[PDB]
């Protein structure tokens, strides 16, 4: 899955640490990803950087997988790719619909 | 329901 090797896929951590660490990293785009327990794929933990007061709006998503080619994973409802990372790249170098889309891989 | 539903 060459996912745990990227700059955002942790291990045995869980969105908890991702958020616990992402929410503490304070990086306008700090994100990670992990394969939950009952997940049919992997979940990404993203963390942006809000102006002020409002406070950061960190968030995570589960890269939904399908049965096409390539589109194998999707973190939205149309964003399907066979490369969570690419998908990540997509959710960063494209439109995106999640927390200011992917940006910075704060991979613990 | 258990993961920020995109």
């Amino acid at each position: 899955n060459n996912l745990e090797t990227y700059e955002w896929y942790n291990k045995s951590i869980s969105r908890d640490k991702a958020e616990k660490l992402l929410l503490d990293t304070g990086k306008e785009g700090a994100f990670m990803v992990r394969d939950s327990r009952t997940p049919g794929t992997y979940t990404v933990s993203v963390f942006t950087k809000a102006i002020i007061s409002e406070n950061p709006c960190i968030k995570h998503y589960h890269i939904k997988e399908t049965n096409d080619s390539p589109k194998r994973y999707y973190v939205a409802e149309k964003y399907v790719f066979d490369s969570i990372p690419l998908l990540i790249q997509y959710h960063q170098y494209n439109g995106g619909g999640l927390v200011t889309r992917l940006r910075y891989p704060v991979c613990g | 329901a258990d993961y920020e539903p995109p």
